[PDB]
């Protein structure tokens, strides 16, 4: 939901 | 090294305006989303503003103290995110930081503006070299759960962020193997298997809730 992007 | 280096604060009077800026190297900037995050003696850290991406239409959340009178924005070809900062109070002072990445891995230096719902943490705690150590993070509105995405940042003199864990319990890259996250009893929780001299500092949780996040109040820790 929030910036999951590694 | 990533570099978030912001400039703009200064010496300010109520009712003004000012505007901070934030540039980024070292990362894919335009992947990522920003985040205005600042500090006051007043309990700071707080969560002001959040930038998503192009594919996103750049959309934007505000805490609710600063809602109608700032304005986040980004500027993906000059690596740079921006706070413009209208009708100035009293209680806007402290130094801002732009923060981003997994979900707060990267900190700015800060930038100091002077102007002239509950997550709990432990106050202090006490250790020496090769003990470990769990500082944890509990919400008033019950049990912590990964939809929470505990971070854990580190705050070291004077001012200097780095983020340690994200989405409860990944490493940032380049974090020492000694940290780690949990959740444990209904809490976020950060434990330092081994503590060093070094990681005496100032610890914070942050928690998201739908649409924001929530900082604690931190946890000085002290290593004899």
């Amino acid at each position: 939901a929030p910036d999951t992007r590694p | 090294q990533v570099q978030l280096q912001e400039s703009g604060g200064g010496l300010v009077q109520p009712g003004g305006s000012m505007k901070l800026s934030c540039v980024a190297s070292g990362f894919t900037f335009s992947n990522y989303w920003m985040n205005w995050v600042r500090q006051s003696p007043e309990k700071g850290l707080e969560w002001v503003a959040e930038i998503r991406l192009k594919s996103n239409n750049y959309a934007t959340h505000y805490a609710e103290s600063v809602k109608g009178r700032f304005t986040i924005s980004r500027d993906d070809s000059k690596s740079s995110v921006y706070l413009q900062m209208n009708n100035l109070r009293a209680e806007d002072t402290g130094i801002y930081y732009c923060t981003g990445v997994g979900q707060f891995a990267y900190w700015g230096q800060g930038t100091t503006v002077t102007v002239s719902i509950v997550v709990t943490q432990e106050s202090a705690l006490t250790t020496s070299p090769g003990e470990t150590v769990t500082l944890t993070c509990r919400s008033s509105t019950g049990a912590v759960t990964t939809s929470n995405y505990a971070n854990w940042v580190q705050e070291k003199p004077d001012h200097l962020f780095t983020g340690l864990i994200g989405g409860t319990n990944n490493r940032a890259p380049g974090v020492p193997a000694r940290f780690s996250g949990s959740l444990i009893g209904d809490k976020a929780a950060l434990t330092i298997t081994g503590a060093q001299t070094e990681d005496e500092a100032i610890y914070f949780c942050a928690l998201w809730y739908s649409n924001h996040w929530v900082f604690g109040g931190g946890t000085k820790l002290t290593v004899l």
